[PDB]
């Protein structure tokens, strides 16, 4: 969680970050990305029968 | 609130990490030091 | 500002006893030694009696002697005289509230 991790649950620290645009629409996609695809690679495996 | 997320107004079947819920306060509390003396800053500004 | 007190608010001492005036100052730091005291005869202009915390200026007759320091500044005349009934003041030139002293009218018995 970009809000709470960079800024100290401060106004003006999220006023000032929503300045940089989708910083953290990239980053909290490639987690859920991530996520996904080690549930996926559990199920390759094991899941044959 | 997902469909403003998305930016679209149609949302596909699925499970979706929108947003984050915090508990606000419920009043604010000052503690200081129990001092009553005023400070002797005019003999430092106005010295013969 | 600095306000002093002088006290007490009026001597009665009999001639050829020793009196006391103390003149205190209200400042959190103290003065330093840096006060002075003067005499006001009824009529013509006052005169002063001692600069500073123990030395006397110039003309100044040996019954007047001054003492203290820091904050408690004592005032001691020998050997009164008739003309020794004046208004006494005291003023500290160390800040910048020039002011003079609250007043004290000794009384001669």
């Amino acid at each position: 969680d970009c809000t709470m991790y960079i800024c100290g649950d401060s106004t003006e620290c999220s006023n000032l970050l929503l300045q940089y645009g989708s910083f953290c629409t990239q980053l909290k996609r490639a987690l859920t990305g991530i996520a996904v695809e080690q549930d996926k690679n559990t199920q390759e495996v094991f899941a044959q029968v | 609130e997902t469909k403003c997320t998305l930016k679209s107004f149609t949302v596909e079947k699925g499970i979706y990490q929108t947003s984050n819920f915090r508990v606000q306060p419920t009043e604010s509390i000052v503690r200081f030091p129990n001092i009553t003396n005023l400070c002797p800053f005019d003999e430092v500004f106005n010295a013969t | 500002e600095v306000v002093m007190t002088q006290s007490p608010a009026s001597l009665s001492v009999s001639p050829g006893e020793r009196a006391t005036l103390s003149c205190r100052a209200r400042a959190s730091l103290g003065i330093s030694t840096d006060l002075a005291w003067y005499q006001q005869r009824p009529g013509q202009a006052p005169r002063l009696l001692i600069y500073g915390a123990s030395t006397r200026a110039t003309g100044i007759p040996a019954r007047f002697s001054g003492s203290g320091s820091g904050t408690e500044f004592t005032l001691t005349i020998s050997s009164l005289q008739s003309e020794d009934s004046a208004v006494y003041y005291c003023q500290q030139y160390s800040n910048w509230p020039l002011t003079f002293g609250g007043g004290t009218k000794v009384e001669i018995k």
